[PDB]
DNA sequence: AGTCGTTGCTGATTGGCGTTGCCACCTCCAGTCTGGCCC
DNA sequence: GGGCCAGACTGGAGGTGGCAACGCCAATCAGCAACGACT
């Protein structure tokens, strides 16, 4: 997956219509892009707009529907957005839109209008709601749950693979490698030790002993016992990862039924601690290199060509920013074009290519330059 | 020439875990005798055969059951694909059924088609046209708005209805047939279809709503609605199956037939005497099967456990109740008249007057709830 | 008279990512073009038409197809449920399908039917028997059935002078199975003896994917899929038979090779051997992608091995669908082995542990 | 509650036995001190030894006991914490200590030796954990949830009171305010109900309708209404504060069950929209302007003066960071003395005094100041 | 022959897990209005 | 000047989900009482 193309109408402090559209001149390079501008500017919208256009969620609202939606700017009647990505080769275009009725903005909130074509094909996909996520989450690979951890690093979100329940990272974990016949087994042999103990109301003993050994309801029990082997696959790409980003650190599983990652220190003679104990820019590296043999996982299948993360290098001193850089830089030689949200001076200045999310004062609007105006 | 206009079957829907497996059956049956009485020349099932675009296998059963029983009457079937049915399951069946006297259509371009009387003279251009979806009829492009997409929709579904018109015209060309037409989509006599915008042709089934009704006062073009109650919503309206007849190649009449109420079902409205004072009605009668019923408890902050009451009221009945409801939504916030009162100042029993006075309560029960609070005041020291 | 069997289609059978579609409608326009080629006068399909119970809209729409292009042939045709066929999706359409000159069985206890010629005269009796149930009726309850349905038969025919023929979708002695080949009665019945067969003048069966004569009599034999269902029986041509009858007796049987239109090939060894075992498909321009199981014989990590694996394969007209090792990762080990795993960190005695193991294994059936 | 001296010994990257007073020749005029130096320096580690020393748990680690142990250093057999602090002007001092069987750098986890004295006399009022904790939280009216709220800030946790969960905010809100009987009647309420529905009566109607209105278990409902009151005096003292801290925003509660708030876009006409749609700076500054709000609600009951704000102050720009400071400094005149903790080159300048930390060519360890040594 | 350091043996808390209800999104409609024209 | 007709909607219910507050049970933690462990 990787983004051709980007248009959004009335989103948050972004009053008009602006079209970004990648692949022209400044952006040929599939180099380092920086979103810069003050704070209340829009940056984070420009962001929101992929995830809006592609999973109908944003990071900050839950749901944007008939019944509530705070994403389209205040004294307007309508927003929209619409992003064309390319998979395999082949592009696609998603498209979320949404009318105030009577077109005043004090009328209620219609149904959203969302579609999903071929670019150069033309032919329309999906044109419901359901039918367009599942549709979007089968052609990805990824819906909006892998989506936001392994393509989109939301602010202050970078955590939370590592801080997420067990639960959620085996879920997560059987989604990417679509493993989720551990689970299934780990329902039914609840349900049916439940069925033999209500009919009771030799075989229940036996029933029960296999619910305590492997069976749970949504197969929690079970799922976690066979994601380790995935977990330690993924500690591999991690460790491989995280060496270039940060050399002190290494990554190895913890061995308790809760899988999680501790964490191995190379400086105090290989002594391995538990990844709560880590700083704050320590954790962020943590969790990017992370993220990015998350992505790279499932690169057989359905690889990622795109990375997109928010403000979370400001956790990081002079030098230690600068590795990180150095190691984004490098792995842009791949071709996985990164988009990076930010106020520090220093990488500010080092990259070349920024769109700039320039404020008006006093009306609280905001615009992006002329180009791309339209 | 007789034809039936029906539509909206819904076969395999499943309504509450219940099934309409005996109900749809009957009515099946009931068409046939009917056909077979009035002596028609052909069916037309404008849209929504199945209610989903999987149906399980009953109503698969069902389907092929009413297909192959209607070989004896001799009169054409035309099925039509529905906003609910799925293009690629009705097409399983086309090939085979063109054996069969019966004609599918699911998807756009079908040309018009010449219906066979019961001697096989030529007695009608068809025309089928069905559930046109738009990805189908119309290529999306970047740079366009929610309604200026919906615009766009509407303008071709529009062409596509005036060119094949014209087409079927072209196809009668001077025979007196009478040129029908089909559709399964919302007319309002905006996201739904004019009528004005229909072709001038001598009728036009169309789908899509339960309720039989006239379009725009014109009576040749007509939504026949479904033949069974599909929700509480319409369970004492009675349903409708459209007999028209044609002559000498221009419409004549359309005759609205009863279909028989296989499964009865009632709402019921009020309070809990209001509930069994309606539930008398049923205390001694034979009935098959058991009527289905929806009730709505006005509410007065009764705040029971109404399901056993319901149960046991219905308990000795010949009744099977299906859904119970209750309008009790409200906020209970405090609202704070000034700045100057805080919850120090205020006392509990202040506070639990400002709580009562929120809820619309009467003296009746707001001495003994009082009374009740300061027990537990009391209790505590 | 003559009769083509052939059984275990699988329509519908998604192959991993890949479908059958393609191959599935290159057999059966041809199988429909020898039978008129052969003016055959009966097809039978016994087993395994559909790979699952709910077949998706594509297979359904080649059945149907298929079926009503048999009408322009004028060959009677027969349709028998196997294992994995499920009534109440063959039996639905059973109705319609009569004015089809199509019989379609999938309960048992139907009686045996006249055959017709292509010229309306009576050809053989059928005896359809499809696979058996044992709620619906235990190898004796299976001879004794075959019996007493020949038997029933016999009686029909009386003095005629025509071939009896019977069918059946089972295991026997002496077969040999395959990966794809799901087992059934896998807690009261091993195998059925090839002896216990009624004196039928030919027997018509399916379940097993590979042709086999079984027993050493002529008169029974396994048909066998027509398009390769495992990556284990890529190299072996698929065979349809046409069995001939002449007096009431057999005449002879012949075998017909499908042509294969589907390339399929399996590789092997070290990643060195397979980057010259990839050679073989260098600039040769397949039309159609060839299908590739990879059995490398290393060690590394099977998500770093892939991503070479595809970098020599993205410059070959050929497209890679499985990869195995010959550490671990969870898409290789087997569920029984994953949940063994977790009966040995627990007490190890095998006296819960058979009981276990036949829970877990009838529950993973179950889901299957 | 002002931190007065703060001693700790080998805790995470500290080394060593170290004393910070802030009664010596820096910090004399009570004004901005920066915590500065590289990422995994100990920075955080000095928020932590406070914490840590106050109520026997950190922000990162849930508890610090006889196991589980990760906050003492590596390759080191003892640990502890000592800060001195003062209350109605008298102060106190606070001491946590743990070593290891044998004084080895391994071998069991001792059980931890606390106590609680006065400098006035040297008296010891608690020795034992759970009543050191009793009356060090009776002492200084402060948990540590509600330490963790007002006092200090962690990094990433600056956002939780707002999107705390209604039953944790009601929760905080009635201890704070010290009118905790609502939560006591719904338990008795709901006992009450319980145990006239076991015994299945006109009563146990009533009963039921008086649950209904304000019972439920653990105190949550009637809390939830009640605190209405507290959370509209605490959102007016927040938009005081707020009004010199980012002009453009205001609060108010909104008319919901939850206890929420919700901001009043001055600019754009007054319109009224929800905090989930405020930018990561304008989101901190609304937390740290109700942290505020926080500590000055109870100033007429227990009157706390110190502040720490670990990070977040990288998610504003130049031309808002300045505005921030300045009120930060306004603030600062005042009796209250806050200390932050940032990475951004602007906050260099701006905070004369520093308790710098620095690392040691990769050791692995880390040393502050000199003048801090014991 | 005196002092201390370490280790089991009991009450309390408490936090995941399952349970029973209880709220948010689609797809077909009857009720609600509001302005213009002619007698 | 009033009654009738024609536009223009519209929120709303039967299905689907997710989550919220309980009740419960296994786990954990803080005091005691020995018990050993040194000079
Ligand atoms: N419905 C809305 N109408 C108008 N402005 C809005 C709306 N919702 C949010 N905003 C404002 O839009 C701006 C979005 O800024 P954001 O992208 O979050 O900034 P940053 O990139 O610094 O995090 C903020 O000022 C926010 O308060
Ligand atoms: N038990 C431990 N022993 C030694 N070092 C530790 C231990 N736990 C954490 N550390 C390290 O101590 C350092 C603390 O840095 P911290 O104060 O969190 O940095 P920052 O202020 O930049 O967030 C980190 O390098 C962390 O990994
Ligand atoms: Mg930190
Ligand atoms: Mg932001
Ligand atoms: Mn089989
Ligand atoms: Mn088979």
């Amino acid at each position: 997956m990787k983004i051709l193309s980007l248009r959004l109408k009335n989103l948050n402090s972004l009053k008009g219509e602006w079209k970004i559209d990648f692949t022209r001149e400044p952006f040929a390079s599939n180099g380092l892009f920086a979103i810069t501008g003050p704070t209340g500017a829009g940056k984070t919208t420009l962001l929101d707009a992929i995830c809006l256009a592609l999973y109908h969620e944003t990071p900050r609202l839950s749901n944007v529907s008939q019944s509530q939606n705070d994403l389209m700017t205040r004294d307007t009647a309508e927003c929209l957005a619409e992003v064309e990505f390319e998979v395999k080769g082949e592009a696609y275009r998603a498209f979320w839109s949404q009318n105030r009725a009577r077109n005043q903005p004090d009328g209620n909130l219609q149904v959203p209008r969302v579609e999903l074509a071929r670019c150069a094909d033309g032919k329309i996909l999906a044109d419901k709601v359901k039918d367009k996520l599942e549709l979007t989450a089968t052609l990805t690979g990824l819906d909006y749950g892998r989506f936001t951890r392994s393509m989109l690093l939301s602010q202050g979100q970078f955590a939370a693979f590592l801080n997420a329940k067990p639960k959620e990272r085996a879920e997560l974990l059987e989604e990417l490698t679509g493993t989720e016949i551990y689970g299934q087994i780990s329902a039914m042999v609840f349900e049916q030790h439940k069925s033999a103990r209500t009919e009771l109301e030799q075989q229940v003993e036996d029933w029960g002993y296999l619910n305590s050994l492997i069976g749970s309801k949504e197969g929690d029990k079970f799922r976690k016992f066979a994601q380790g082997l995935t977990l330690d696959n993924l500690v591999h790409l991690a460790n491989q990862q995280l060496t270039r980003l940060h050399g002190r650190y290494l990554l190895q599983r913890k061995a308790s039924e809760a899988l999680e990652v501790e964490v191995v220190d190379t400086w105090q003679a290989d002594a391995v601690r538990d990844t709560r104990t880590l700083s704050g820019g320590e954790s962020f590296l943590v969790s990017l290199a992370l993220a990015l043999a998350l992505s790279d996982l499932v690169s057989h299948k359905t690889r990622i060509d795109s990375l997109f993360l928010d403000e979370g290098f400001g956790t990081l001193d002079s030098e230690t920013l600068d590795t990180a850089l150095d190691a984004l830089d490098a792995l842009n030689a791949s071709g996985k074009t990164i988009g990076v949200i930010s106020h520090v001076e220093a990488m500010k200045e080092r990259i070349p290519v920024q769109i700039k999310v320039k404020k008006i004062n006093g009306l609280g609007y905001s615009k992006l330059e002329s180009t791309f105006a339209v | 020439m007789r034809i039936l206009h029906t539509s909206d079957w819904h076969l395999g829907q499943n309504f509450y875990s219940k099934s309409r497996e005996a109900e749809h059956q009957a009515f099946l049956d009931w068409l046939l005798e009917t056909a077979q009485t009035h002596q028609v020349d052909a069916i037309i099932v404008a849209g929504d055969v199945f209610d989903t675009g999987s149906p399980p296998s009953y109503a698969r059963t069902l389907y092929n059951r009413f297909v192959v029983n209607l070989q004896q009457t001799g009169c054409h079937l035309v099925v039509l694909a529905g906003n609910q049915d799925s293009v690629a399951t009705l097409n399983e069946s086309r090939d085979i059924m063109a054996f069969l006297n019966t004609t599918v259509v699911a998807s756009a371009g079908h040309a018009p088609q010449i219906l066979p009387r019961r001697d096989g003279t030529p007695g009608a251009v068809l025309c089928p046209i069905p559930f046109l979806r738009p990805r189908d009829i119309i290529t999306s492009q970047a740079g366009l708005n929610g309604i200026e997409k919906q615009q766009h929709l509407l303008a071709a579904i529009t062409d596509y209805y005036q060119q094949h018109y014209a087409d079927a015209c072209k196809l009668r060309g001077d025979q007196p047939l009478p040129i029908i037409a089909t559709g399964h989509l919302t007319t309002v006599g905006l996201d739904a279809f004019p009528a004005q915008n229909f072709p001038p042709a001598d009728y036009i089934a169309l789908g899509h709503i339960h309720r039989a009704q006239i379009i725009g006062g014109m009576e040749h073009v007509r939504y026949c609605g479904s033949p069974i109650p599909l929700s509480f919503d319409e369970c004492g309206k009675s349903k409708y199956v459209h007999l028209v007849t044609f002559s000498n190649g221009k419409l004549e009449s359309v005759e609205n037939l009863n279909v028989p109420v296989t499964q009865p079902m009632a709402v019921l409205k009020g309070d809990l005497a209001s509930i069994t004072a309606q539930l008398e009605q049923w205390r001694d009668v034979s009935q098959e099967p058991p009527v289905w019923l929806d009730i709505e408890i006005t509410t007065d902050e009764y705040l029971h456990d109404i399901q056993r009451k319901i149960q046991a009221l219905t308990e000795s009945l010949p009744v099977e109740v299906l859904l119970v409801r209750r309008s009790r939504e409200q906020r209970e916030r405090v609202l704070a008249s000034q700045q100057r009162e805080t919850l120090s100042e205020l006392s509990v029993e202040e506070v639990f007057n400002r709580r009562l006075a929120l809820e619309e309560l009467d003296e009746s029960q707001q001495q003994r709830l009082q009374h009740l609070f300061t027990t537990t005041l009391h209790t505590l020291a």
